[PDB]
């Protein structure tokens, strides 16, 4: 089904798919332990949503439901974090959690921060596009845990619909007037973005063990932890 | 499992 | 500064001419435990760290880079380049892990280090997907210093633009090969995001390393260690 | 540290 998708019913349907931009519960004393919660509160009510979401992804439902639960246990993280780098684009120096939690850089945590920052300033410098955003999304869910799953293993499936969103990154950047060389480059500088998205990621579920302390975690959000533990 | 059961859903 | 100016085949030749040598184990084998095992691949990767750095000097553009910089990629990108190599050089051996022409190890000898098998099975997927892609040492020269290059960059100009290059590099080269145009931005985004599964590795690989510094059975080098503390 | 002087080296 998603074989048949011509680029702009690829872009159509990421675009319908986009899950909301949720609110924080933040108000007034603030703890750094109380800054953590709205953060952990706010990704397991956005995972929900993102679970959602990657059934409407096309060719996502075509896979197992083991499948599914293994992409789904990678990438998540990186999900979250691409979304929060999204939306913080216009607010240079800030991380736009939700409409209600704009964070500037002012333990550890200014690590994953400055990340983030600069992956903001890295997708504000490029110009990026809402309909490239939606389909680098996407390569993450499918790409983030393909290469850890027998022989029944058609993962070729995930390989052909890899090359349909590659086809569409080109087909938008063609659109866009870019040459053949400047579509090349920026399909490459985009992609290369998301091996920086992996090590925030990865650099995330280290603190985010360390935290499994006194900051309470929800029960999705936990077995999201043990995956990658 | 949590995602297995919101997956089915 | 200098790397800009040069073409598509003078980019090949250059990275080609750049490669650091096939390092060897220690000989007299003698099967391995888990302190045997782990002094002798930490052993082999001080050794390769210290020919790529000087294979790092020798990938153009990177000496026009400041030497924090220099200092910077090679910190963060040390480890992908020792796993790249590692997958490259394993092709050819399915199954096998060839770290050495005299050390060539499977995914059961990968059992006598707790926590290893997961790293020896992702560096062997790693293989086998290079090995179906049918990946070219042309293209290999290119990723592996692209990780060089970009792994840093976000933690400028020139380093974006020499990515640039080495991209125009490998589609250079994709329709050398005859591919169409549809084929080359595919076999492109593929090679690419394998990057990312290479970044996993290294990240994993490096909290065994610190956890096998805190444990002080297997011995480190202090330049070892030194690439460890810049990632803590 | 060492990296420095193989990198000058
Ligand atoms: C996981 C995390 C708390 C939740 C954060 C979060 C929440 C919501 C969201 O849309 C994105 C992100 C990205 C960064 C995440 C942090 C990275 C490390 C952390 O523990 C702090
Ligand atoms: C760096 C490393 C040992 C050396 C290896 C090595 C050596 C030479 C080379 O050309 C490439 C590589 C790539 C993989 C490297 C290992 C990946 C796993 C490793 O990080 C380790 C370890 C480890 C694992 C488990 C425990 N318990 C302790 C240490």
């Amino acid at each position: 089904l998603a074989l048949s998708l011509t680029a702009d019913q690829m872009v159509s349907a990421l675009l319908d798919a986009e899950p909301p931009i949720l609110y924080s519960e933040y108000d007034r004393p603030f703890s750094e332990a109380s800054m953590m919660g709205l953060l952990t509160n706010l990704a397991d009510r956005e995972l929900v949503h993102m679970i959602n979401w990657a059934k409407r992804v096309p060719g996502f439902v075509d896979l197992t439901l083991h499948d599914q639960v293994h992409l789904l246990e990678c990438a998540w993280l990186e999900i979250l974090m691409i979304g929060l780098v999204w939306r913080s684009m216009e607010h240079p120096g800030k991380l736009l959690f939700a409409p209600n939690l704009l964070l500037d850089r002012n333990e550890g945590m200014v690590e994953i921060f400055d990340m983030l920052l600069a992956t903001s300033s890295r997708f504000r410098m490029m110009n990026l596009q809402g309909e490239e955003f939606v389909c680098l999304k996407s390569i993450i869910l499918l790409n983030s845990g393909v290469y850890t799953f027998k022989s029944l293993e058609e993962k070729d499936h995930i390989h052909r619909v890899l090359d349909k969103i590659t086809d569409t990154l080109i087909h938008l950047m063609a659109k866009a007037g870019l040459t053949l060389q400047q579509q090349h480059q920026r399909l490459a500088q985009l992609l290369l973005i998301l091996s920086h998205i992996r090590h925030m990621s990865n650099k995330g579920m280290e603190h985010l063990y360390s935290m499994k302390n006194v900051v309470p975690l929800s029960d999705l959000l936990l077995e999201m932890l043990d995956a990658h533990r | 499992k949590i995602l297995h059961r919101l997956l089915q859903d």
